[PDB]
């Protein structure tokens, strides 16, 4: 059987990264972890290759490679998605808001994504989450939306309908300069 | 799901032009590169006229000049 979870991981190893030093840099950490059985190490070593939401499906490919007696802490290191979508109904009225922050656009070349939640509040009671990404608004899909345009669409009717594909990623680019990184949710959160 | 220029239109209550610019062949590529005249010609009022004219702009700006990544309270 091992010779056939090789196959079908080099296959998604090929797919998702292109650089040959960064898939070597995948297969050693993955060769320590057999070593010393050191998940937490692991999931740090492998943040270094997963750094961006196109190769966030590796930890999926990875997941068969981990022991039984590992995968619930695998998984509860990694983050946790899902290809089935999270619609919520939002009230912009409310006394105290949506109760969240929003970044991104098709002028950084990323999407939408929750920055920020106010604990307690609208965003936080009907279960959204920072690393969650808009995939849709009021029915509208918004890959073509500058941040402006999506912020004016949110704002033009009394209530507003998100729908949500978590991530756990967070785009991030502190200058006109500087060029589009992403920090997972932990790391913005603890540096905001 | 959604069209470009469906979801542009959208965020500046413009839906209801949407028949009209599609009826004229223009997606949201082609309306990018709209003069004031081109869309008086399509029968465009000033109001709404100015109001897509500023948004392309603001798109342009945005797409050619992108600032730092900020936050949008809400």
């Amino acid at each position: 059987m091992d010779r056939k979870v090789a196959r079908e991981f080099r296959h998604k190893v090929d797919f998702l990264i292109e650089n040959d030093a960064e898939k070597d840099y995948l297969y050693d950490v993955l060769r320590m972890y057999h070593q010393t059985m050191d998940v937490a190490v692991l999931v740090g070593d492998l943040k270094l290759v997963i750094n961006e939401p196109s190769r966030l499906p590796l930890f999926d490919a990875i997941r068969p490679l981990i022991p039984l007696k590992h995968q619930v802490e695998y998984d509860q290191l990694t983050p946790r998605r899902s290809r089935k979508l999270k619609e919520v109904r939002l009230d912009r009225l409310h006394p105290e808001g949506l109760g969240l922050s929003v970044r991104g656009g098709l002028e950084f070349g990323c999407g939408l994504f929750i920055s920020h939640l106010i604990k307690g509040g609208q965003a936080d009671s009907v279960g959204l989450q920072v690393g969650d990404e808009i995939v849709r608004i009021n029915g509208y899909s918004i890959s073509s939306c500058t941040h402006e345009e999506v912020i004016n669409l949110i704002r033009t009717e009394k209530t507003v309908s998100i729908k949500v594909r978590h991530i756990g990623l967070i785009p991030v680019k502190s200058s006109p300069d500087e060029p589009l990184t992403w920090q997972y949710v932990d790391q913005f959160v603890s540096e905001s | 799901e959604t069209s470009p220029l469906e979801t542009f239109l959208a965020s500046l209550h413009m839906e209801d032009f949407a028949a009209l610019l599609r009826q004229e062949k223009i997606d949201l590529e082609a309306l990018m590169l709209c003069s004031d005249l081109d869309l008086r010609s399509i029968s465009v009022p000033l109001g709404p006229r100015e109001k897509i004219l500023g948004a392309v702009r603001r798109r342009r700006q945005a797409m050619e000049r992108p600032p730092a990544l900020e936050d949008t309270e809400l």
